[PDB]
RNA sequence: AUUAAUAGGGACGGUCGGGGGCAUCAGUAUUCAAUUGUCAGAGGUGAAAUUCUUGGAUUUAUUGAAGACUAACUACUGCGAAAGCAUUUGCCAAGGACGUUUUCAUUAAUCAAGAACGAAAAACUAUGCCGACUAGGGAUCGGGUGGUGUUUUUUUA
C-alpha cells in the first residue's frame, strides 16, 4: 500500500501543484 | 466529498472545511489519547498521518458520546461525555471548533470515514482511484437514495405566521439566528422523528440559496417561488435502510397503565394516525399503521403526511422519478397486485413451493438408478425473471424454468455422445410413464433442446404442474464432461476453436449454472434491492434491443457489481440509485483495459491475493492475445468462474460499442437535462435509427393477456 | 392433537429420578424422586417408590396439559454400572398405566469412549 | 429426610412458601420446522415468564430442541436419527427453528457392530458456502463377498487408508459444493452413502455405510431475510 | 421417440459386444507376437489412441 | 586371476505392521466454571454415619476450560531383541519376509568377561519328558506364481 500509495500521491500532487509565477503575481 | 467550511446549518452539506481538518490534525499531533496520549508524531509520512487521523476521527464520536479537549496555548485528551453536538474544545479560548457542524452531517462523514479506512485496510486491490479520483458529490440521486421535492409557497411574514405551524418568536430567533436556520433545524428534527428506523441518514437542501450580494443593498433580497427568502424550495435527501423500507407498522412506546411521557409525545405528534393495536403475540403498543403500494413507497406516503401535518398546509411533496420507475416495473396478474410492494417475493415462493411438491413426487419414484440430486437452476429461482411467474402464463419466454436431474454414478453408460443422450432420454421416458400413471393431475411433454451447438439428440422433459407452473428437466452425468474433453482431443486444429466454444456453452448450461444460482440467491436475500434492480436493468436492455445477444448471466453479474463494490458510494437502497449506479459504472468502464473481479459475499471467504493475481494474469494474457478486444470484449470474473470468458464470450464488438454508446448517451443526458418524466421516457424510448434496415412485425395475437401483465 | 413432553428417568441402584420435561429439554415440568416418596430409606430405590413417584408426576403433567411422552431412560453410565434400575422398569410401567400415551423409548446412558481409569 | 426417624439437617430451617403458581405465570409457544421437511408442525414449549415480551424472546432465542426424523419426515419407522433444531427467530406464537446438528442413536450403533470385520471411520471438518463450519463423521464396515469361504474379512491397512482418504474427498467436495438447505435435502434421503459406496467399490467392498454425526461449530452473523425466506409484517386489529 | 431409442440401443450394444469380443479374443500378430491388453478395456481403437497420445 | 553353499553379507523391487521419534487432529466420559430451569433433598451402605444442600445441591439445557485415556471393532491374531505397542494426517529414519539369470567371495556359529536397553506394592494352583528329530494334518497372517470365473470398469489415472 505504501509504495504505490506514495507513487500515486506524488502523481496527484504534481498534477495539482500551483505556479510560483502566479504566486508572486498575487 | 463536497465538504468545505460553508454554513451547514443553513440546509446544505458542509460545515467542515480544510481549515477544520488542519485544526484537528494539529490537535492529534498535540495529543488525543484517552490517557491524554500523543497520537501522531512530527516525523511521520503523509500516508501514516492520514491513516491515523482518519482512524481517530472515525472511531471517536464527538457529538453524542464524547468530546475532545486541549489547550491551544496543553495535551489533548478525549473525554467520554458527549455534548449532543460536535465539540473540539480549546480550554484557552472556550471555542467549539465544530459549531457549524450539524450532527447529521457529522454522522455522514463518520460513515464516509469508515468507508475510507475500510478501503485503506483493504490490501488487495487498487483503492487509490476510489479514494481520491472520483467526485461523488456531483449527482444528487446517485450520491443519495431518495430526494423529494418540497414546494413551499411561503410568501411574506404574516403569510408565514398563518401558514407555518411552528411558532417563530424570540427564543427561536436567539437559539437559531436566522429563520432559514430555524426552518432547516425544525424540518430535520421532524423528519428524523417521523421516520427514525426506516432511514440511515438525512440531509436538507435549500434550493435557491446564494451567498453573493452587491454593496448596493443591506442584504440579499429575493422573491423566489412565492416566498421572498433565500431559497426557491426545499429538497429532502435520504439514505434509507433497505430492510426497513416497507414496515407496515411503526412502533412507538409501550402501552403502560398511565400515559407515559414518550407515548404522550408520540400521540401528540401523530394524533389521527396514532392508534392502539392488539397484535398476535400478546402485545399492546402505539403504532401508526400504513398501506403499501407498488408505484409509490411508504416513505413517500409518510413524508407527505408528516410534513403537511407539522409544517404547513400548503407544502407539496414529490418524486416523479421514483414513482415513474416503480411504474416501469411490470406488474403481475395476481390479486391485489398494486397493493403488493416491490420487496415482496410471493410469486417466486409459490413457484418454489410447487417445485417442492414435484420434488417429492419425482425423488421417490422407482427407477433404474437411484436419484442423486435435483437442482433448480432457474432464473426465477435466483429471482431475475423480468415478468414475475404468473400461474398458467405460458407466454413468458422464460416460463419453463430449468432444473437439473442428476443421477448417481455407474459405469454402464455408453461412451458415445449420441447414444449417451438417447439413454438419458430413455430415463426421462421412464419418469414420464411413472408420473403419468401415478400423478394424473400433472401433465407432461417432451422437447428438443437446441441451445447447444453440434449436439442434436438432447431431449428435455417439460412437466406442467397444476399450480400453473412449468419445469423443464434435463439430465446430467459425468460422461458428458469426459466425452467433451475427448472430442477436443480428437479434434483437428481447423475445428478445435469451434469445439472449444461448444464446450464452453455446455459448461454454462450444465456445470456453472448451479453455482451461479446458489451464489446469487444466497446473496440477494441480503441485498434485497438487487432483484428489482436487475429486473429493471433487464427492462432497460430489452428497450435498447440488446437482450438477443446478451445472455442472462452477464447482465446479472454486471448488475450486482455496484452492490458488491459500493465504494466510494454506498450500498443502493433505492431503485433509482441502483439503476443509475449500474449505468454510471458501465459508462466509466473501459473493458479494453479494465478487468472485473466479483466477490459475491455477504457484507462486513473472500478472494485471496493469489486468486486475484491469477485472474489478473489471465486478464493480462487475454489482453496480450487481443488488445483490440475484438474477439473478447468483457472480462468479468469471480470465484465461481475465474475463466470469465464463459459468460462474456459470444458477442459482437458492434453490440458492445452500441451498449457503451447508449450508456454514454444516458450519462450525458443526465449530465445535461435533469431528472424528470421526459428524460426518463426518453431513456425508455428506443433508437430505431442508425441501422441499415428496420423490419417491423405484428403477431396475430396480443400476448399481454396470456402473458398476464 | 397430541402434545409431547419428554420424560427423563434416571434409574440408579440407589434412587430413581422421574423427571418430566418440556420438549425443548430445558423447562422442567415436575420431577419426583423415589427417595422423597418413601418414608423409609432402605426402600429408596424400590419399585414401590417408583410407582408412587411416577403416578404423582403423571398427575402434575396432566394438570399442565401434557398428553404424551417420549421416554429417555438412563443408567449411571460412566466408569460404573450401565444398566437401568428397578425404578426404571417400574416407572415406565406406572406411567403407562396412569394413562399418558407413551410415545417412544430410548436408552441414553453416558458410555465413555475412553475411560478415566489408569492401567498398571 | 421424609420420615419421622429421619433427623433434621441444616436443611429445613428456612423454607419458602411456595405461592407463585409457575404454571399460571407461564405461556405456551408453538414451534415450527424448516421447509425442507415434510411434517413441518411439531411441538409446544413453555416460557418461564409471559410478562417479558422481549424477555420471553430471549428465552426462545436461546433454545435447542431435538426430534426423531421419523415424525419429522412422515415415515413412521423411527428412523434412528435425530435432528437438532435451533430456534433463532420469534414471530407471534410461532418459533421459526433452523438446522443445528444430527446424530444417530446408540442402539443403532450396536445394531451394526459385528465381530469378524473391521470398521472405517472418517471425520472431516468443512465449510459450507454459507460460512457454517461443519464436522461430519462417516462410518463404514467391511463385508464378505457373495462368494467367500474364509471365515473373516479384514481389510489390509493400505485398503483402509485409501478408503479413509476417498471418503474424505467425497465429503469435503460435496459439502463445500452445498449450501445448508442443499445439504439438508441431501442428507434426508441418504444419497451421500450411495456416492461413497459407488466410489469405494474399487477398493475393498464395504457393506454398511453411513453419515453418523454432524456437528455445527460456527455460524455467521444472523440473517433474518434468509431464515424467513427459508421457511416461507402484519396489521394489528384495533383495540378501542 | 420410443422406436428411435429402442432401435438405437439395440444397434449400439451389438457394436459394443463386438468391440469387447475382438479386443479380448487373444489377438496375436503375424510373426508370433502378442498384444498385451488390460482387464476391462473395451476398445482396440482406444488402445490406438493411447498409443498416439503418449 | 577357481566354484558361486536351501553358509553369510550388501543392492534393487513392489509391499507389509496396533515397531520407534517429534508434530498434529479428533472422541464421549469425568472434574472445574459460567448461564438456565424447577423444589427438597442428594450421596453411600449389611443397615447407616462422616459429607453436600432454600447464597438451590442432586436433576435438566446450552456452551467453555482442564488434564488423562483411546471403548464396541479386539482374535484361531499383527509388529517388536526383551520391558512393550491401539483414533486421524503428516514428517524423520530403521526393519522382517518374499521376489531376483544383480554384487562381494568365506567375510562364519556358540559364547566366560565386557557394553546397551530393562513401569517395577508384588506374588497366591499352575505342570509340559527332552533331544542334534521323521513324515504329516487342518485353519491362520505376509509376499510370490499359475488357472479361473463373479465382484469390478470403459483414453487418463
Amino acid at each position: 500500500k505504501s509504495n504505490i500509495f506514495k507513487l500515486q500521491i506524488d502523481e496527484l500532487l504534481e498534477q495539482v501543484k500551483l505556479k510560483q509565477k502566479h504566486v508572486l503575481k498575487v | 466529498r463536497g465538504f468545505s467550511s460553508n454554513m451547514s446549518h443553513s440546509g446544505s452539506l458542509g460545515g467542515f472545511g480544510t481549515f477544520e481538518f488542519t485544526i484537528l490534525m494539529a490537535a492529534l499531533l498535540n495529543g488525543g489519547g484517552i490517557n491524554s496520549n500523543k497520537i501522531l508524531l512530527h516525523g511521520f509520512s503523509s500516508y501514516q498521518l492520514f491513516k491515523g487521523v482518519i482512524k481517530y476521527l472515525a472511531t471517536m464520536d464527538l457529538c453524542h458520546d464524547g468530546h475532545l479537549q486541549f489547550h491551544s496555548n496543553p495535551a489533548s485528551k478525549y473525554i467520554d461525555e458527549g455534548f449532543q453536538t460536535p465539540t473540539l474544545f480549546d480550554k484557552s479560548t472556550k471555542v467549539n471548533i465544530l459549531t457549524k457542524m450539524t450532527v447529521s452531517s457529522y454522522q455522514i462523514l463518520k460513515e464516509y470515514a469508515g468507508e475510507t479506512l475500510r478501503m485503506l485496510n483493504n490490501v488487495v486491490q487498487d483503492q487509490f482511484s476510489n479514494i481520491f479520483l472520483t467526485n461523488i458529490s456531483r449527482f444528487d440521486n446517485l450520491k443519495y437514495d431518495l430526494c423529494y421535492d418540497v414546494q413551499l409557497p411561503l410568501g411574506k411574514y404574516n403569510n408565514l405566521e398563518t401558514s407555518l405551524a411552528a411558532t417563530f418568536g424570540s427564543m427561536e430567533r436567539v437559539k437559531f439566528i436566522t429563520l432559514e436556520n430555524f426552518l432547516a433545524h425544525k424540518i430535520t428534527n421532524v423528519a428524523r422523528y417521523a421516520l427514525g428506523d426506516r432511514i440511515k441518514y438525512i440531509q436538507i437542501e435549500m434550493v435557491g440559496q446564494k451567498s453573493d450580494f452587491p454593496i448596493t443593498k443591506r442584504k440579499v433580497y429575493s422573491n423566489t417561488g412565492g416566498n421572498h427568502f433565500n431559497f426557491d424550495f426545499v429538497r429532502v435527501k435520504l439514505i434509507v435502510n433497505p430492510s426497513e423500507c416497507d414496515k407496515l407498522v411503526t412502533k412507538g412506546p409501550a402501552h403502560s397503565e398511565t400515559m407515559s411521557t414518550e407515548a404522550a409525545v408520540f400521540k401528540n405528534f401523530w394524533g389521527i394516525k396514532s392508534s392502539l393495536r392488539r397484535f398476535k403475540d400478546g402485545s399492546i403498543t402505539h403504532c401508526c399503521v400504513w398501506s403499501t403500494s407498488s408505484s409509490e413507497p411508504i416513505i413517500s406516503s409518510i413524508v407527505n403526511f408528516a410534513l403537511q401535518k407539522h409544517v404547513s398546509k400548503k407544502a407539496q411533496i414529490s418524486n416523479e422519478t421514483i414513482k415513474k420507475f416503480h411504474n416501469f416495473l411490470p406488474l403481475p396478474n395476481l390479486p391485489s397486485s398494486a397493493k403488493t410492494s416491490v420487496l415482496n417475493l410471493s410469486s417466486f415462493f409459490n413457484l418454489k413451493k410447487s417445485f417442492d411438491d414435484l420434488y417429492k413426487i419425482i425423488f421417490q419414484m422407482k427407477l433404474p438408478l437411484s436419484v442423486k440430486s435435483i437442482l433448480p437452476v432457474g432464473s426465477a429461482f435466483r429471482y431475475t425473471s423480468l415478468c414475475q411467474p404468473v400461474p398458467f402464463a405460458y407466454s413468458d419466454p422464460d416460463f419453463f424454468q430449468d432444473v437439473i436431474l442428476e443421477f448417481e454414478t455407474s459405469p454402464k453408460w455408453p461412451d458415445e455422445i449420441t447414444s449417451l443422450e438417447k439413454a438419458k432420454t430413455a430415463f426421462l421416458l421412464k419418469i414420464q410413464e411413472e408420473l403419468s400413471a401415478n400423478s394424473s393431475t400433472y401433465r407432461s411433454f417432451f422437447s428438443r433442446d437446441e441451445s447447444i451447438p453440434y449436439n442434436l439428440e438432447i431431449v428435455t422433459l417439460n412437466i406442467l404442474t397444476p399450480e400453473g407452473y412449468g419445469f423443464k428437466f434435463r439430465v446430467l452425468t459425468e460422461r458428458d464432461e469426459i466425452l467433451y474433453l475427448r472430442a477436443i482431443a480428437n479434434a483437428r486444429n481447423e475445428l478445435k476453436p469451434e469445439l472449444e466454444a461448444t464446450f464452453l456453452k455446455f459448461t454454462a448450461k450444465y456445470l456453472a449454472s448451479v453455482r451461479h444460482t446458489r451464489t446469487l440467491e444466497n446473496i440477494s436475500h441480503s441485498y434485497q434491492f438487487y432483484s428489482p434492480v436487475v429486473r429493471l436493468f433487464k427492462r432497460w436492455l430489452d428497450t435498447h434491443l440488446l437482450l438477443g445477444h446478451i445472455t442472462d448471466e452477464l447482465a446479472e453479474l454486471i448488475a450486482i457489481k455496484p452492490f458488491v463494490d459500493p465504494a466510494p458510494y454506498f450500498i443502493p437502497g433505492s431503485l433509482e440509485n441502483g439503476f443509475l449506479k449500474v449505468l454510471k459504472f458501465i459508462s466509466q468502464w473501459n473493458w479494453k483495459d479494465d478487468p472485473l473481479i466479483l466477490d459475491l459475499v455477504k457484507p462486513e471467504e473472500r478472494l485471496t491475493l493469489a486468486q486475484y493475481k491469477g485472474i489478473q494474469m489471465n486478464f493480462t494474457n487475454l489482453r496480450n492475445s487481443d488488445p483490440n478486444g475484438t474477439h473478447l470484449q468483457f472480462f468479468v470474473a469471480s470465484k465461481n468462474d475465474p475463466s470469465g470468458i464463459l459468460y462474456s464470450s459470444g458477442i459482437p464488438l458492434p453490440i458492445a460499442t452500441r451498449l457503451t454508446a447508449l450508456a454514454k448517451v444516458a450519462v450525458n443526458l443526465l449530465q445535461t437535462h435533469g431528472l424528470n418524466q421526459q428524460t426518463i421516457n426518453l431513456l425508455f424510448t428506443p433508437g430505431l435509427k442508425d441501422y441499415d434496415f428496420v423490419v417491423d412485425l405484428r403477431t396475430p395475437i396480443g400476448l399481454k393477456s396470456s402473458c398476464g401483465i | 392433537s397430541q402434545v409431547f413432553g419428554v420424560a427423563r428417568i434416571y434409574a440408579s441402584f440407589n434412587d430413581t429420578f422421574v423427571h418430566v420435561t418440556d420438549l425443548s429439554g430445558k423447562e422442567t415440568i415436575a420431577r419426583v424422586t423415589g427417595g422423597m416418596k418413601v418414608k423409609a430409606d432402605r426402600d429408596e430405590s424400590s419399585p414401590y417408590a417408583a410407582m408412587l413417584a411416577a403416578q404423582d408426576v403423571a398427575a402434575k403433567c396432566k394438570e399442565v396439559g401434557i398428553t404424551a411422552v417420549h421416554v429417555k431412560i438412563r443408567a449411571t453410565g460412566g466408569t460404573r454400572t450401565k444398566t437401568p434400575g428397578p425404578g426404571g422398569q417400574a416407572a415406565l410401567r406406572a406411567l403407562a398405566r396412569s394413562g399418558l400415551r407413551i410415545g417412544r423409548i430410548e436408552d441414553v446412558t453416558p458410555v465413555p469412549s475412553d475411560s478415566t481409569r489408569k492401567k498398571g | 429426610a421424609v420420615g419421622k426417624n429421619k433427623r433434621l439437617s441444616k436443611g429445613k430451617k428456612g423454607q419458602k412458601k411456595r405461592v407463585v403458581d409457575p404454571f399460571t405465570r407461564k405461556e405456551w409457544f408453538d414451534i415450527k420446522a424448516p421447509s425442507t421437511f415434510e411434517n413441518r408442525n411439531v411441538g409446544k414449549t413453555l416460557v418461564n415468564k409471559s410478562t417479558g415480551l422481549k424477555s420471553a424472546s430471549d428465552a426462545l432465542k436461546g433454545r435447542v430442541v431435538e426430534v426423531c426424523l421419523a415424525d419429522l419426515q412422515g415415515s413412521e419407522d423411527h428412523s434412528f436419527r435425530k435432528i437438532k433444531l435451533r430456534v433463532d427467530e420469534v414471530q407471534g406464537k410461532n418459533l421459526l427453528t433452523n438446522f443445528h446438528g444430527m446424530d444417530f442413536t446408540t442402539d443403532k450403533l450396536r445394531s451394526m457392530v459385528r465381530k469378524w470385520q473391521t470398521l472405517i471411520e472418517a471425520n472431516v471438518t468443512v465449510k459450507t458456502s454459507d460460512d457454517y463450519v461443519l464436522r461430519i463423521f462417516a462410518i463404514a464396515f467391511t463385508r464378505k463377498q457373495a462368494n467367500q469361504v474364509k471365515r473373516h474379512s479384514y481389510a489390509q491397512s493400505s485398503h483402509i487408508r485409501a478408503i479413509r482418504k476417498v471418503i474424505s474427498e467425497i465429503l469435503t467436495k460435496e459439502v463445500q459444493g452445498s449450501t445448508l438447505a442443499q445439504l439438508t435435502s441431501k442428507l434426508i434421503p441418504e444419497v451421500i452413502n450411495k456416492e461413497i459406496e459407488n466410489a469405494t467399490k474399487d477398493i475393498f467392498p464395504l457393506q454398511n455405510i453411513h453419515v453418523r454425526k454432524v456437528k455445527l461449530l460456527k455460524q455467521p452473523k444472523f440473517d433474518v431475510g434468509a431464515l424467513m425466506a427459508l421457511h416461507g409484517e402484519e396489521k394489528g386489529k384495533k383495540v378501542t | 421417440l420410443k422406436e428411435d431409442i429402442h432401435t438405437h440401443m439395440a444397434i449400439f450394444e451389438q457394436r459394443e459386444a463386438q468391440a469387447q469380443e475382438d479386443v479380448q479374443s487373444s489377438i496375436v500378430d503375424e510373426d508370433g507376437f502378442t498384444l498385451v491388453v488390460g482387464k476391462n478395456t473395451k476398445s482396440l481403437n482406444s488402445i490406438r489412441k493411447k498409443i498416439l497420445n503418449k
